[PDB]
């Protein structure tokens, strides 16, 4: 491949590397908050069931 | 009958939450 | 059908509507066990709120 195509791809790569870093971030934190409300109201109807 | 399964169901959900529950004290680790 | 047939399955016949009341009963007990069962979702529904 071009000196120049493989320069290309390779920072595209790079800057794809990093959207998903953040992307990954930000889907955890939202998903633990959920998840913590879900376990309180989990937590006394289990010790219901 | 099938409002009764229902609230089978939404039990058997809470069940379903619970195991959510202890799946996210797992993506925690 | 035979009058003496039509006489013996209405017997029946009101046998199985007696049965069909009685399974309305047992549909309400259903409904009250799924009415606690909604009392239990109400922590959760409290939750929700």
């Amino acid at each position: 491949k071009g000196p120049k195509e493989l320069e290309s791809i390779n920072a595209s790569m790079k800057s794809d590397i990093e959207n998903v870093r953040q992307e990954v971030s930000s889907y955890k934190e939202k998903w633990l908050r959920d998840a913590e409300i879900f376990g309180k109201i989990t937590s006394i109807f289990k010790e219901e069931l | 009958w099938r409002k009764e399964w229902d609230d089978i169901e939404m039990l058997m959900f809470g069940d379903d939450a619970h195991s959510m529950k202890k799946m996210i004290q797992k993506i925690d680790s």
